[PDB]
């Protein structure tokens, strides 16, 4: 969860939102294990 | 400075 | 690093651009709450828009810290802090900061 | 060898030259004695540059211009009570994780009349966190603390804030006004818990002692046009090496504009103030039930 | 070297001599295999008896009969989580002396009709004491624990309890007696706390195991005319280095009579249980807001 801790604060002429990119990874410890078929796309139909 | 951390016969 | 969908709210194709980044903006100053997501790579939600969601997708298990880099992409005159905080499991959504 | 070695400065570092015609060293002369802690030392000066690169205290993380800028209060890093300072028996436990980290306690709106707030240590950490849990459970309380004072403001805004660390910070009253009422400050006013308490007159601190000569205590500028954060690492200040945590605050974080906020109209005007702390070397002795006070 | 070293008994102590035609070891055949901890040591058995010598845990102290009458869990001692067992990242915290210690539970009252009761381990302990603060806290949890059943009476008393350690003790239902309804017991009764809970089927222990083979289990006997306390100290099983304490029990406290307890009329009718608990090596991580449940 992300909390304002104090705010967003600029002066004039700044816009009054902005936006935050979230850039998701892991680290040198991750590991995956047991290799398994993904469903997180699934498809109804056949590839013409 | 804490000193505190088969059978047989 | 991949781009984590945490503002996963918007469905329309006009509007799927605005998934990749969520909105920060000048609040009451009351601690407010600006977005959550799950810390789950493999759950079905935010994290599937991430290669380690989509390489968690083909594995059943999973081990490991993760990385989750938030860049602020407002002007060089907006200032601020967030408190980020990763709930262990247990904790329920936090009612306030 | 002749007389008990027992005035007020023996175990000190300083030979005292003295005359004593009786049998106790108290009885004697007061004698002769045969960068700067109290200037508010920066990391750099303290030579705490290696504790000090990346500020993470248990399972937090805070991000601030370190070194320079960041002042360990009176040049003491917070430790553990050494076996000659501690007196209880028991040894005490040091979570060390839990209860050593940073707790963002509220966000304060900085006004361009705002007269500014303290904040009572370690009574801002009584109930909340397993800091919060450890000093209701135990009667005995020893820790530093790393307040983390935030305000973020514009290029545009103005306005410096003193953050300082006064220690056994007790509040006065304005004693009816006329000076003849002996009045006492309430329990909500001495001890106001993690959401702090407004000074009423910032001038004499509501305790009759100027702010103007606060800087003597750890102190840190929140100059908005320089810094935007101020971090006192603070130690454990006592006559004791313990004390309650519930009836008794060591120090009281000052946060008071003395210059006052201002911007144009356009900018912003919700310019809060964040307070964080974490507690550094906890040590929590004398165990019993949780006691809220 | 041409194989990958896959197989269930990997880093095991014993030799499998086997065959493998393929590229994985766990594809290979079961092969050959190229004091008793399962018998209820005691810790003149197990060798603790310099650990045992007088029963101090924290601020707590036990006085009860040593050595050859107090069994070790499983030849076991508890343990802090070595390196290569513990698996989460972030250091826990050990605090030793304010979770680490004896805590009464409750004084059930044992009848000539008594069935038995079961406690679930740290369910007893969740939501009391400084090791309930930090069961609820933290996500983590690894500890052992030092259970001391206690019930005195008179040497005209008569009487047995089976005061045994079972590990996963998974609680059955009668399934609505005809046993075609796929009940599941209630959350009171698997997670019953401090006051623990009466078995209502105490021959097949309320889960469809016999109470006669509960002896393998650590356990312990407080037949009146011989002893008057049973002394279980209990390591850490789990198939993980650690786990929440709040919906996983790791084992479960019988204390049930397998022989009835009697009396003339004239003694005192009131025998009461005393369960007495101190976790030991207690390790709690993952750290968040506290949580009952």
């Amino acid at each position: 969860s992300i909390w304002y801790q104090t705010n967003y604060v600029v002066p004039i002429g700044a816009p009054n939102t902005a936006y935050i990119i979230a850039l998701a990874a892991a680290q040198k410890n991750f590991t995956m294990k047991l290799c398994k078929d993904t469903s997180h796309i699934l498809q109804t139909a056949s590839i013409q | 400075r804490v000193a505190d951390m088969n059978t047989q016969v | 690093e991949t781009i984590l969908e945490v503002n996963n709210v918007p469905t329309n194709a006009t509007s799927l651009m605005e998934r990749l980044r969520f909105p920060v903006s000048a609040q009451a100053g009351k601690g407010e709450l600006c977005a959550v997501f799950r810390a789950d790579p493999g759950r079905d939600g935010p994290w599937q828009s991430t290669m380690l969601g989509q390489l968690c997708g083909y594995y059943t298990q999973w081990s490991g810290s993760l990385e989750v880099t938030f860049m602020f992409t407002g002007s060089f005159m907006a200032t601020g802090k967030m408190l980020i905080a990763y709930t262990p499991p247990g904790g329920p959504l936090p009612k306030d900061r | 060898s002749h007389e008990n070695s027992n005035s007020a400065t023996e175990g000190s570092t300083i030979n005292y030259t003295t005359i004593n015609y009786y049998k106790d060293s108290y009885a004697a002369t007061a004698g002769k004695q045969s960068a700067a802690p109290l200037k508010s030392p920066s990391a750099e000066a303290c030579g705490y540059s290696d504790r000090v690169a990346q500020l993470t205290i248990g399972n937090s993380t805070i991000t601030t211009q370190a070194a320079a800028n960041i002042i360990v209060g009176y040049g003491e890093w917070p430790s553990y009570c050494s076996d000659d300072d501690a007196t209880a028996v028991d040894k005490p436990t040091r979570p060390d994780v839990s209860v050593n980290r940073f707790y963002t306690l509220d966000t304060k709106l900085w006004e361009k009349s705002s007269k500014g707030w303290y904040w009572k240590f370690p009574d801002v950490l009584t109930e909340t966190g397993v800091f919060g849990q450890n000093a209701q459970f135990h009667y005995l309380y020893r820790s530093g603390f790393c307040i983390h004072v935030q305000c973020n403001a514009s290029k545009f805004h103005q306005g410096a804030l003193l953050v300082a660390i006064l220690p056994e910070y007790v509040i006065g009253t304005v004693a009816g006004g006329t000076g003849t009422e002996d009045s006492h400050p309430p329990y909500i006013q001495t001890q106001p818990g993690a959401d702090g308490f407004e000074l009423q007159h910032p001038y004499v601190l509501d305790a009759g002692i100027p702010i103007s000569q606060l800087t003597v205590c750890p102190h840190q500028w929140i100059n908005l046009r320089t810094n935007n954060c101020a971090t006192i690492i603070v130690p454990y200040m006592n006559t004791l090496p313990f004390d309650s945590a519930l009836n008794h605050c060591n120090f009281g974080l000052l946060v008071v504009p003395i210059s006052p906020l201002d911007f144009d109209q356009g900018a912003t005007p919700v310019i809060p103030i964040t307070i964080t702390l974490a507690p550094m070397c906890s040590e929590f002795a004398g165990l019993r039930q949780a006691v809220t006070q």
